[PDB]
RNA sequence: CAGCCUAGGUAUUGAUACCGAAGCUGUUGCCUGGGAGAAGUUCCUGGCAGCAGAGGCUGAAUGUGCUUUAACGAACGCUCG
């Protein structure tokens, strides 16, 4: 069940990148840090998933 | 972001050896680039990943680390799957003060790249021998 | 050229169907004139275009042009409607001077007229089969 | 289809004329085979050319191309060349599809030269009289 | 080596059913002949592609291709046009010295002929079977 | 497909000789069933090769390789055993899917065995004379 | 210029040999034309080669290639068939431009043929005289 | 090899007419011996150069050239001095062995001569007919 | 270098829409695979990048990048009649 938990976030994430945006897409990425992350330039949708 | 192919020379003691190094991406997270040989075996392509960092909170210096991979590819293993054996890691890291130099960077670069080409830590790296 | 309705015979492989295409009139902003067969089913009607442009500014560039279309649908079970799913096109273009006349503009179709008759093109088109 | 003399009869206004195509081979490059009128100056001949292209990718669009070209010059005075002044072109484009069967094709075909035999092009182009 | 209609008899697991390839044209891309099904829609499916590469520097050592493909295909209860569900395809090549011998090439073709007709090969192929 | 005494009977130009290829055995690192012609040198005997791939993981296709080979004798006058000077190959390899038929397996097999008996793939080996 | 069995009659040094090249076929890549003398072992044949290059829009001349080879057998006294020794080349190009015209071309043609039949050129080839 | 007049008779279309090249001097700068219409000017027009390249590091192996230059021209309506609108040309080059014997070159010789003479050359060049 | 276009490629229900490379051709090297004769090598099959084989029209540099490199009105050379 968590390795589909797990899948069901990554299939958000990847629905995010197909639609299209940056701001929103950091959904996930704020379900990892901890903590209130904050940007400093204009980034990329693949670049925001690659390894993000 | 490091997208250019490197053409090395004069590798190994014989120094006849070239080897090429084409970007395979960069990693998105902690600014780190990839570069590898022109191969598609994990024993036949060497490694070279650089990274650099900048002060957020946890540290207030810079941080250049670079880690090279040089597999020991082996040919008969059974079949046409040249797997490996060795692992050769290579890793250096740096450190920077925030108020240092692009001088005082060139000048440990420079320093490191004489020291690795004299017969100093060659003897060291190579034939394993302690400082007489 | 008056348009009426064109009765085309000796048609087809062994050359023994009929056309009759009816004028459908001209376009008014094309400026081309239009035939098809009678049918029950305007999507299912072989259509025929055929324009004479004029000659434009300072090259004149005599034109012709001649649009054949074939249509061929397969109504799918359960579909009341029989769509469209084949379609053969040929496109004829003509290109003469502001000086061409009769007598080689008749000479240009005669020769395309037979050479569409002709063995070469036959197995061209009939059959796909490149002219080597 | 191979290539050979292609002798067509019967055309002209009169229908008393005849052309003699002899091959000209086929590009290695386009894939399009060339047949011309045998003369004494290869830049007056009567060329026309015949194209058959392979099915493309996920549309796959079968196509036939023929281009019918007539030159006629007019030997300056004090020039000892014929420079070619006037050139007659015709495009032909047959477009298939990958289901096509040569029913069809043949159907076109032969529409296409009663057509072009109909006094319908005749007034259209022997005259450049628009059709209406 | 004349291009025309092949009616190859004797087919199949008991041998009684017949295919008639007619010719097609000789692709200039490659030099290659081909031969398909008689019709109409099965000539674009059937193919038999037939090439000669003469002595070159890749090729020394003549090289002859045959290349034979067949696509099953089958209508959806409700659909209108036959999609390939699956696709067979076979590929002989005799590579030969240019001091070769005509006799020996025949052999060759000869020996290929009876062992394809040999138990064996029908016990491997039709049955999918290693000898054993 | 048990392998055993294999005897081509009349194969050739003139369609006279026969060839007994007698039962090495099968390469079990990678299965393959082999054939031989009697006799004493293993460098100068006519060999045949079956073999039988299923569908891997990596292919998911059914294959069938049958290779032949016939080196020239050129013996010499004395001075030791003949050698080896010319050596006409031939490869088959034949491809299916799972749901593959048995029926158009033997199919494709009757087909190319026939036209390798053809005249078109007579003159093409034979006499080398591209498809033309 | 249809393919066929040239029969060329008297040549040599005194003129008594006759020379029978049998239409090999026509090699699209480049179209070329080739003859070849009857014999069975490829590399042991006189052959001919024509290409008819039309005017590229590179080049704009239409260009006549004429290529000649004629080996030497030096069959040996037994151990093999016999090898390639000597290998005589011969190779004509004629060059014209698009106006050209066929009594220039054939005035060419008969010069080159009559000038080859000159006691000159006579003992420049077969002596290997410097013109002097 | 010896230099001087030289009467080729029977040349061209019909073979009716006659040319006379009277001898010039050899190149020393690559000895090439010249010959040219029997004059006035016409000998700085048409010109026939023949050259025999001896073996070498590069030639081994001799080269024999024979170049053929005509130009034609014409006279405008009210100009004097005639210019060049025009120029055919051609060359022939026999790359022979050293080993090589005259009785080969002769025949060698001879079978350009009469192949320029046979049909296929002569509808080849004049025509411009590829061979199809 | 920049732009303009097209001749072609394209598709399209015809009409209309993208691009100018197209496209294929061959060749240089990188070249793995899969299969395997069994090879002192020949065969089956495959990809990557580069080169040569579409075209012209207009303007900019005459060593290269760019930021005050400018605008107005007369005279001069200097083309014409």
């Amino acid at each position: 069940k968590y390795l589909g938990l797990l899948l069901r976030r990554l299939r958000e994430g990847y629905r995010a990148v197909k639609r299209g945006d940056l701001r929103a897409l950091r959904r996930v990425i704020q379900s990892y840090h901890n903590g209130k992350w904050k940007p400093a330039t204009a980034g990329n949708l693949w670049l925001e998933f690659r390894y993000g | 972001a490091k997208l250019e192919t490197v053409t090395l020379g004069n590798i190994g003691k014989d120094g006849k050896q070239t080897l090429v190094l084409n970007p395979r991406g960069v990693n998105p997270t902690n600014g780190v680039a990839s570069l590898s040989q022109a191969g598609a075996v994990p024993a036949l392509e060497k490694r070279v990943t650089v990274s650099v960092s900048q002060p957020s909170r946890n540290r207030k210096n810079y941080k250049v680390q670079v880690k090279i991979q040089n597999p020991t590819a082996c040919t008969a293993n059974g079949s046409c799957d040249p797997s490996v054996t060795r692992q050769a890691y290579a890793d250096v890291t740096f450190s920077f003060t925030q108020y240092s130099t692009d001088e005082e960077r060139a000048f440990v670069r420079t320093e490191l790249a004489a020291l690795l080409a004299s017969p100093l830590l060659i003897d060291a790296i190579d034939q394993l021998n302690p400082a007489y």
